């Protein structure tokens, strides 16, 4: 388990550091959509750097070792970075949606000023769903076992009440998921129409690309949020280690985004130059 | 026609009779020039930054 | 100094159905880096692109009317361009220029029939008749 | 004085922000086939500036480069045409445009005009293009000839594209022509984006 | 009897060929054998002028070495302060397909033109403080490829109609026409005396013109393709041409011979622009491969590279005083290099 967590940290950091260095080093790459890719890489980077090491210590040693304050802070930061990542994926999807479904007005609806305002709004929603409720003790439940948890310093379980779990899972995963499904269905439809006009190999290429995107995203984050929403309704259904392992699949998602969104030819050229 | 030939011949004789020094002299002259103004060329001769209007004041 | 020269030769009279071999000597450039063309002009007509051959000598293109009859060839050793013409018809009577493409190492060939193009030759005459 | 400089700079930058938002809301076209005639039209509140470069002297290899970043080149041809072979001239020109280093990402809207004049002529095309006798369609005579010319152009076109640019051939009414250029520019933009995301 | 003139030509051409072979004692590569090498040149981008929306076709400095005008086919003539990167002026041009632009040696006027076959003369220092159009020189029948001020009142221009023209601005009159080229004249260059000027065309030759007599004095041949750029050497006794054949060549005016050629097997793109340094030992050539090569104009060895553009380097320019180099490009930026 130790080596596994170590390699996961390594991959996440390495990948997102490469992406950020590339975008910020090359002029050809400083486009308007690479601002959203920068937001995504920063969220993934914070995950890999601060969130995953403490989770690794937790799984390995079996207990928390940094007092209650850092437990609350780690919880907040994990929720924040996950929300930021998934909402930045949703934003990249909406950007592509607009570019393809409104190609003439897109040069107007989208300018670097509005891009920066959208990025800021995303990070502000993340902060307002993660650090405000968790630090003001709005997230705590009222079950005596949950009390033993919130009271002992060596316990950092994610026991929450119905309200916070529902709202946080909605704002972090479910709305971004519905939006991504919607927009990429529209994009697939338009790609099919253009392929019809041009000329099966190409429809398969488009299907492969959209499948990589949505399948990686879902296979990596859907199990965790499903068990998240069921934990607050029946505590003794899903074991604990399985909840943890699903949360770790989620974290591992952040390693795959630099490969799903940064493989363009200019990106590869920049990577080769850098390395 | 004859007109173009007349112009063809007249121009080619305008350039025919002109002093044509030997190339070695032309080289010598360009060499000597680029060597004469070598200290006044700030690209060929990088000078410090307290005199360039694109680095500092 | 040097200069871009394209000197046609090998043109003369010939009987209907006869055969000739036009030989264009080239000077002033590296003959191999350039794509080469045969263009012609008949009495009271614009300039026509007839044939083209590529830097190596494999890619070849023809106008439709001389396909099966004319054969363009290149000799980078002797800097020569050749057009073999057999089964000649009277409607070939014309002046034949060898043209170059303007820029080397390119696949596009602009302006070889422009009436003023600089890298053309002065031409050779072909007269198919009695 | 630097304060005045910053003042004037801020004013100019406001103006340039306006100019920039105007420059991207308009699409520039090159019409091909006093120095330059500009045309301006608006379809669905999208503004287009077309540019007819009649006013030059028939040697295009230098000023053509001015149009490397247009949304499209509208390349007009006459399928109808001391008679020179003009269709071969148009094919050679289209081919040198399609393969020029600076026009390789530029999609060409091919207009095949005088189709009715062609249909009048075809009742003198087999001499040139001797392959017309074996051609098969993919008044059948007129249609075969017309699509044969279209396929000549499309054979030049589909050889070295690489997906970056396409040809959008139509048979040619300023109304439907304007609409067709609108739709083809929409498709060009959509394809550029869909190829950016590795969907095409 | 038409053979008499053919014989006169044949004879004259032979005499010129012989008088040009006889006055060839050695090659510049030889007497240039024992001089130092430049020492590899490493310039860095000192400034990035941003604000143009589309590719920058032309630029020109202005005799103060601080202000510079740039022409962008977005349709803008932007006058930049280079020391503070501030925009001093932004002129909306009437026609957006501008290909050349000039800055008057006095500072009061700018000039620009392109596919409109007009040279527009804009006034910079007026009573109502805003720059207006002062004049429009019409008469060319092909696109304006280059223009240069002789003074506030006179201006030379080259066109894609194979002709150059000297104009009086006050009367808007074409006081002299210069003919002889057979291809598009793409570039002109005034000598430091403004009494002569060389032009280079798409016939692969350059011609020298007397500005008052309206007569071609010498023709120069030896390139294999269009000459896109031409720049007088600092002293006026020689010039350099850059071509689509991926070479530059230095020609002498008193030898009437090609003196030097700059080329590498690696290089298979065209030369878009050239300019000398202040002393003339460095030759800066912009290329179609997005780079600018710095040639040791006396050794013909490539001395350096400027590699900070994402698209075609379209225009070079060196300051009158030699401090900075300006590169425009199709990436829609200007870069100031030292
Ligand atoms: C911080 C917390 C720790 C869970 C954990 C448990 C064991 C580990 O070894 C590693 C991590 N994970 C919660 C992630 C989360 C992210 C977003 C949400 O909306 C949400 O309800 C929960």
């Amino acid at each position: 388990m130790s080596l596994l967590m170590a390699l996961v940290v390594l991959l996440i950091v390495a990948g997102n550091v490469l992406v950020i260095a590339a975008i910020g080093s090359t002029q050809r790459l400083q486009t308007l959509t690479n601002l959203f890719i920068t937001s995504l890489a920063c969220a993934d980077l914070v995950v890999g750097l601060l969130v995953v090491p403490f989770g690794a210590t937790l799984v390995v040693r079996g207990t928390w070792l940094w007092g209650s304050f850092l437990c609350e802070l780690w919880t907040s930061l994990d929720v924040l970075c996950v929300t930021a990542s998934i909402e930045t994926l949703c934003v990249i999807a909406i950007d592509r949606y607009l570019a393809i479904t409104s190609p003439f007005r897109y040069q107007s609806l989208m300018t670097r000023a509005r891009a920066k305002v959208i990025i800021c709004t995303v990070w502000a929603i993340s902060a307002l769903v993660s650090f405000l409720p968790i630090m003001m003790h709005w997230w705590r439940d009222e079950d005596p076992q949950a009390l033993k948890c919130y009271q002992d310093p060596g316990c950092c379980d994610f026991v929450t009440n119905r309200a916070y779990a529902i709202a946080s899972s909605i704002i972090s995963f479910y709305i971004p998921l519905l939006i991504m499904i919607f927009v990429y269905l529209r994009v697939y439809r338009e790609a099919k129409e253009q392929i019809r006009k041009i000329d099966r190999f190409r429809e398969h290429k488009a299907l492969k690309t959209l499948g990589i995107i949505m399948g990686v995203f879902t296979l990596c984050w859907l199990p965790f949020f499903l068990v998240n929403i069921v934990n607050v309704f029946n505590r003794d259904l899903v074991p604990d280690w399985l909840f943890v392992f699903f949360n770790w699949l989620g974290y591992a998602n952040s390693a795959f985004n630099p490969i799903i969104y940064c493989r363009s030819p200019d990106f590869r050229k920049a990577f080769k130059r850098l390395l | 026609s004859i007109a173009q030939a007349r112009k063809l011949v007249e121009q080619l004789k305008m350039e025919a009779n002109i002093d044509r020094i030997k190339v070695s002299k032309a080289a010598a002259d360009l060499m000597a020039y680029c060597e004469a103004h070598a200290k006044e060329d700030p690209l060929l001769t990088p000078v410090p930054a307290s005199e360039n209007p694109f680095r500092e004041k | 100094a040097a200069q871009v020269q394209l000197q046609e030769s090998g043109g003369g009279l010939v009987q209907p159905g006869g055969s000739l071999r036009l030989s264009c000597a080239a000077s002033g450039f590296t003959f191999s880096n350039y794509k080469m063309n045969w263009v012609r002009q008949a009495p009271g007509k614009g300039l026509e692109w007839v044939s083209d051959i590529s830097q190596s000598g494999a890619s070849i293109s023809y106008t439709g009317s001389v396909k099966g009859r004319f054969t363009i060839s290149r000799d980078n050793a002797k800097n020569t361009l050749y057009l073999q013409m057999n089964s000649l018809k009277p409607e070939d009577t014309a002046v034949y220029y060898c043209a170059r493409c303007p820029a080397p190492f390119t696949r596009d060939c602009f302006d070889v029939t422009s009436t003023t193009y600089a890298y053309r030759g002065q031409g050779t005459q072909v007269t198919v008749s009695s | 004085e630097e304060k005045g400089q910053r003042e004037a700079n801020k004013k100019i930058e406001k103006q340039l922000q306006k100019d920039k938002q105007v420059y991207r809301a308009t699409h520039r076209l090159l019409l091909l086939g006093s120095g330059i005639f500009e045309t301006k039209f608006q379809v669905d509140k999208v503004n287009f500036h077309m540019f007819d470069v009649g006013g030059q002297r028939d040697e295009r290899r230098k000023w053509i480069q001015c149009f490397n970043d247009v949304t499209a080149i509208i390349f007009v041809v006459a399928s109808s045409s001391n008679q020179t072979n003009r269709l071969q001239e148009a094919l050679n020109l289209f081919k040198s445009i399609w393969n020029n280093r600076w026009l390789r990402t530029i999609s060409v809207i091919l207009f095949l005009n005088k189709q009715d004049l062609l249909a009048e002529k075809v009742l003198k095309i087999e001499d040139y293009f001797p392959e017309f006798a074996r051609y098969t369609t993919p008044d059948p005579r007129v249609t075969r000839a017309k699509y044969f010319i279209r396929d000549e152009f499309l054979r030049i076109s589909t050889a070295s594209g690489d997906g970056r640019h396409y040809c959008y051939p139509h048979f040619t009414v300023d109304t439907e022509n304007i609409r067709r250029v609108f739709n083809d520019c929409r498709d060009i933009i959509q394809r550029m984006h869909l190829r950016q995301y590795e969907l095409l | 009897e038409l053979d008499q003139l053919r014989q006169e030509a044949e004879q004259l051409k032979n005499q010129i060929r012989d008088a040009r072979k006889a006055c060839a004692d050695a090659t510049l590569s030889q007497i240039t054998n024992n001089i130092d090498p430049v020492g590899r040149i490493q310039m860095r981008t000192r400034r990035t002028l941003r604000g143009h929306l589309a590719k920058i076709y032309a630029m020109h400095w202005g005799t103060d070495s601080r202000l510079l005008v740039s022409a962008s086919q977005d349709g803008k003539l932007i006058i930049w302060d280079s020391y503070t990167t501030n925009k001093v002026h932004a002129i909306p041009l009437r026609s957006s397909w501008v290909m050349t632009c000039a800055y008057a040696p006095s500072g009061n006027y700018v000039a620009c033109g392109g596919l409109d076959n007009i040279c527009s003369i804009y006034n910079l220092k007026t009573r109502e403080g805003n720059v207006r159009v002062s004049r429009e020189l019409a008469g060319h029948t092909g696109y304006l490829s280059c223009c240069r001020f002789l003074d506030d009142n006179q201006i030379v221009t080259s066109s894609g109609d194979t002709t150059c023209a000297l104009w009086d601005i006050e009367t808007g009159q074409q006081t002299t026409t210069f003919t002889g080229h057979t291809g598009d004249v793409m570039s002109l260059s005034l000598a430091p005396d403004t009494r002569l000027f060389v032009s280079g065309a798409c016939d692969a030759s350059a011609k020298l013109w007397d500005v008052r007599e309206g007569m071609c004095r010498q023709t120069f041949t030896g390139h294999e393709s269009d000459i896109n750029a031409i720049c007088f050497f600092p002293n006026g006794n020689a010039f350099a041409t850059g071509s689509d054949d991926a070479t530059c060549r230095l020609f002498d005016l008193r030898a009437d011979q090609e003196l030097m050629t700059y080329s590498h097997d690696n290089i298979i793109c065209g030369i878009t622009s050239v300019s000398f340094s202040k002393s003339g030992r460095l030759l800066l050539a912009g290329y179609d491969d997005f780079n600018c090569n710095v040639w040791d104009a006396l050794k013909a060895d490539r001395a350096g590279v400027l590699a900070g553009h994402d698209n075609r380097v379209s225009c070079l320019g060196v300051t009158d005083d030699g401090m900075a180099v300006a590169t425009g490009s199709w990436d829609s930026f200007l870069k100031i290099w030292n």
